[PDB]
RNA sequence: CAAGGAACUCUGCAAAUUAACCCCGUAAGUUAGCGAGAAGGGGUGCUUAUGUAAAAGUAAGCCGCAGUGAAGAACGAGGGG
RNA sequence: AGCGAAAUUCCUAGUCGGGUAAAUUCCGUCCCGCUUGAAUGGUGUAACCAUCUCUUGACUGUCUCGGCUAUAGACUCGGUG
RNA sequence: ACCUCGAUGUCGACUCAUCUCAUCCUCGAGCUGAAGCAGGUUCGAAGGGUUCGGCUGUUCGCCGAUUAAAGAGAUACGUGAGUUGGGUUCAAACCGUCGUGAGACAGGUUGGUCCCUAUCUAUUGUGCCCGUAGGAAGAUUGAAGAGUGUUGCUUCUAGUACGAGAGGACCGAAGCGAGGACACCUCUUAUGCUCCAGUUGUAGCGCCAGCUGCACCGCUGGGUAGUAACGUGUCUAUUAGAUAAACGCUGAAAGCAUCUAAGUGUGAAACUAUCUCAAAGAUUAAUCUUCCCAUUUCGAAAGUAAGAGCCGUCAAAGACGAUGACGUUGAUAGGUUACAGGUGUAAGCAUAGUGAUAUGUUGAGCUGAGUAAUACUAAUUGCUCGAGGACU
């Protein structure tokens, strides 16, 4: 008959999570994560800064790169994802939407806190 | 083949849109391609429904397409635009200009087309 | 996606520090080892008081990738520099201790060993 | 490549067979009367009962 | 065999998580009811098929003897019909829903009409290779190779039919087995399907029921949320 | 053009990196002239004040992912005929 | 004398050591030099080379492996031909 | 020494493969100096698959590490009107050796121009005309065909059978992969020249700020739609018939024995189908459904109230034609309006500051193609072709 391709966003409202913090590209979060290998599922914490939020829908994604013992790792989660869960620490100050000049900045390279 | 024209690099067609936009606001029509004047047409659209506010930040964004003619030059035709030609079309949604088909070129067979635009 | 020849760091203490991928293992022309392939090395830098001396073929597990591979779940792993770890012909590794994260895909193939004398998963 | 034989002149007109013209369609302009190719403007410079240009 | 078939229009593609902790992309297709145009039954017609009418179309949008065959056969007029063979547990003039064909986590194969990808050369065409760029090797480099078979009158002195170069590629039927389908959407006549479909956003897309694997059915859940703050 | 980085190949052919100015530092060998721009590194933008006669410089401050912000500027080491 | 598988060595892809995961090419070395050799010069030699030959850091679409974009053609229309 | 010297381009590599079986693997069976595992050989089988690298001009080869395996051959020792020129082999030069000498040597070495706009046929695609005996629209069957077919590792069966003991399965089920193919773009990535922001230089808009051209799009950081993969889904199953090798049950000729002569079976990746695709130009021209039409006054010429074409707006299509949607009774493109996504706090104003500039208005302004409404512009008050079913 006629579409309105708002179905896509209608069949998607079926699983979208409550909540869903808002943080922009360079913030400091913890993204807990929940694993279950054979039962007790164990609660695995991820904290680190963010550098990219991009997403249309169901499919909002974001970048968290960490620094284990000098060695960094950037992961990335889809935000809408039953077995994550988001908190925001820190919200930092930053000019741009994708901050991939991180992946070549050492330490003493943070974002200045905002106000 | 070696060396070859520059041709219709972008910088080119989007020169050409701003030359036949200052022509087309100066006098009130154009005799051209029609394959150049249906690309012409929605520049065209697009400055003339944003003139309708006369703000600076208007006056400056059409500032950045416009040319001096020989009928009017920029500061004039920024003026002439702005005080009669503007406010002539603030009630119609859209539908700011035709294009309609003349007889092909003798030179080259091609479609000429003649753009204008009336209430 | 660790290709044939290419070098990667290595992550254990057997005093490996630049090991050049010579062969990737597992059926034909596999071109490409994800997280978890054991490959087949050789190493061209070492430090004198090491138990692999210079030229030897050896096996490694690979555990960090810089391309890293979409897991199941959605998240996407990637590290930024390529870690080995020497491996003797069960599971085991030639090392007694293990440098920097691991990536958990080793968990199901085996290196149960690999995993536990890491500092933190992931 | 070069032909290793002439083609001969009946092989030549088959192949022209398909360079045949077509008569371009026409309309009879109202306001006047004259045969202008049709979605086009007479030189009358009138496209319909609408002035678009000069005398001729 | 008891084959079960059903159309609609592929909206788009998206994304949704499930038990088992698995994201599963998806394929989002509009359904709208179907009616039964005609049966053919074995023995009168030497074989058997149904013949279904869909995208229905104001009257005046069709052409003469179609509208003419549907106030004959008392239908709603419709811009497409097309059958599918081997569906026999229908009758005539009845409506069909993907709801009464297929179960909510079973098997069905998709068909529909590719994207068309132009005329394409044939190393795009045939994943052909690429002759070498470097060390100046002549400016054909990108082409299906050499076609030959035999020089001199005895070997081959030919092309062989159905060589492999160059033409035309893309918007030709092609269809993908064993996907399986999540769920349905009764306010919208709207059905999931596993997997990537064939055809541009917007085209015309059959299910029938897999071959492969005819009545195989693995549930497969959804993974609601249970984070709120 | 991701990851890899010479595996293609007759050969790193071609293509790529460095690139001006200013400040450190610079081996083996030798006809003691050179080697040597050796190797290897750092700084560069705008504002204020100080700068001398102009300027380079100096201290403080400010922005950006990056500051000869574009263009035009050496790739190198080791052994052999 | 010197030097020596050499721009010279057929058997010869000589042997041995180094490089190398692996080395008919490469460096060094022994000498039955088939036929090296002293102004048709011998042996060394710093600098130099759009020369040859080998190893290597950085470096890269050379390559696993192929993709995308923009132009001029190509293709279509009118004209010459 | 039979065609070819009024020219049939020659080694090796690259690309593309194709075919044969005397089989390397996968498959089935026998014999064993076969306990098990692993083998040795013979029989059938050509459906598919059959590595990457160092050295060398290389084939060949030696060597490393893999793999289930790294087959032997043919096709002008396939393939230069496809590519390369490293080698052989032009002129230059040199060492060894021969010759008195000019020069020579399947002895060595350094360097050294590879032309062609395809007419026929072949082939891949895509069309025009016509036919299929009314004319048009749709839906079908499928004769004759094309494509795909590879395989491992782990766990259980079970440390069971076997064997003294190390060691250790057939048959069968499940899971995760490698290579190859078909699509797609939700996620990750590459691009993405009328997108967004930062930014140097000079020249212009009279000046400041703010903009424009120009410099690889001027450079750099992101990037919508599209397009692809390195990405994500699916496939590479399974079943049936007739069979080769082998095995047979009954069973004689040849009173026993005997798988065959009659009768009756088991059986493989091969074979014919199952699966995917295309297909009535299959002139042997098929089938179904619907629609429209019967005259003229002497074979004509009249030639559909069914439809198709020209013409225009176009993209889900696209080299041009063709396919497909729509043509005022309309949402086909453009524009407008609202929105998404992308960028990332505009310009101007006010405060702090001597000043670059920071802070508030401000998750602001902007935005090619994206999503959807909206007749405002453009799709015209047109043209042609075309029915009477000829006889048994
Ligand atoms: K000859
Ligand atoms: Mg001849
Ligand atoms: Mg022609
Ligand atoms: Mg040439
Ligand atoms: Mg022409
Ligand atoms: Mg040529
Ligand atoms: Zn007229």
């Amino acid at each position: 008959k006629i579409n309105k391709q708002a179905l896509i966003d209608l069949v998607e409202q079926k699983q979208l999570k409550a909540y869903v913090p808002e943080f922009s590209a360079g913030d400091e979060v913890n993204v807990a994560i929940k694993l279950k290998e054979k039962e007790k599922v164990r609660i695995q914490n991820f904290t680190g800064t963010v550098l990219r939020r991009r997403g249309k829908g169901i499919s909002e994604t974001f970048i968290v790169r960490k620094t284990t013992d000098g060695i960094p790792i950037e992961k990335n989660f889809q935000i809408h994802n039953p077995n994550i869960s988001i908190e925001l620490k820190r919200r930092g100050k930053v000019r741009r939407a994708y901050i991939s000049y991180m992946r070549e900045r050492s330490g003493k390279a943070a974002k200045i806190k905002e106000r | 083949s070696y060396i070859n024209k520059p041709g219709k690099t972008s910088a080119w067609r989007v020169m050409t849109v701003r030359q036949q936009v200052s022509a087309v606001l100066a006098y009130g029509k154009i005799e051209t391609t029609l394959k150049k004047a249906k690309n012409t047409q929605k520049r065209l659209d697009k400055l003339i429904t944003l003139a309708k506010v006369d703000n600076f930040n208007n006056r400056r964004q059409v500032k950045k397409w416009l040319l001096n003619t020989n009928l009017f030059d920029v500061d004039q035709l920024m003026d002439h635009l702005f005080s009669k030609v503007a406010p002539k079309y603030e009630k119609t949604p859209g539908g700011y200009s035709r294009v309609l088909k003349l007889g092909p070129r003798r030179g080259d067979a091609t479609e000429m087309a003649i753009l204008q635009l009336t209430d | 996606m660790v290709s044939f020849m290419t070098r990667l760091n290595v992550a254990d203490n057997t005093g490996a520090k630049q090991v050049g991928i010579i062969k990737v293992l597992g059926s034909t022309r596999k071109r490409y080892a994800f997280l978890g392939d054991v490959v087949v090395v050789s190493v061209k830098d070492a430090i004198p008081s090491g138990m692999v001396k210079k030229g030897q073929v050896l096996r490694a597990v690979i555990v960090r990738t810089k391309k890293g591979q979409q897991r199941k779940d959605g998240t996407h792993l990637k590290f930024d520099d390529n870690a080995c770890v020497l491996i003797k012909e069960d599971k085991s590794p030639r090392g007694t201790r293990i440098f920097g994260p691991v990536a958990r895909e080793l968990r199901e193939r085996g290196y149960n060993k690999i995993l536990s004398l890491a500092v933190e998963v992931v | 490549a070069v032909q290793q034989r002439r083609s001969s002149k009946h092989r030549r007109d088959k192949r022209r067979s398909h360079d045949a013209l077509t008569a371009q369609a026409l309309s009879v302009c109202q306001k006047c009367g004259k045969k202008k190719l049709f979605h086009r403007v007479c030189s009358c410079g009138m496209y319909g009962d609408l002035r678009v240009k000069k005398a001729y | 065999m008891e084959i079960r078939g059903i159309f609609g229009v592929k909206v788009g593609m998206s994304q949704v998580f499930t038990t088992n902790n698995e994201r599963l992309p998806i394929t989002v297709i509009y359904c709208e009811p179907n009616q039964v145009a005609g049966v053919k039954t074995e023995a009168k017609d030497k074989y058997s098929a149904t013949l279904l009418s869909f995208d229905t179309v104001e009257n005046k949008k069709l052409n003469k003897p179609q509208q003419g065959f549907f106030e004959k056969n008392n239908l709603k007029p419709t811009k497409h019909l097309q059958e599918i063979r081997n569906m026999t547990g229908f009758e005539m003039g009845q409506q069909i829903t993907p709801q009464n064909l297929f179960q909510v986590g079973e098997y069905v194969d998709v068909s529909a009409i590719s994207k068309g990808r132009g005329f394409t050369g044939a190393i795009k065409r045939w994943n052909f290779k690429i002759g070498p760029l470097g060390h100046g090797a002549g400016y054909p480099h990108r082409f299906q190779g050499s076609v030959q078979a035999g020089r001199g009158g005895a070997s081959a002195q030919r092309v062989f039919k159905g060589k492999k170069m160059s033409g035309h590629y893309g918007h030709e039927k092609v269809t993908v087995q064993n996907l399986r389908i999540v769920g349905f959407d009764e306010a919208n006549m709207l059905v999931l399907v596993s997997g990537a479909i064939a055809g541009p956003e917007g085209g015309v897309v059959l299910i029938r029921t897999a071959k492969k694997k005819p009545g195989v059915v693995k549930p497969i859940e959804l993974a609601v949320q249970t984070e709120k703050a």
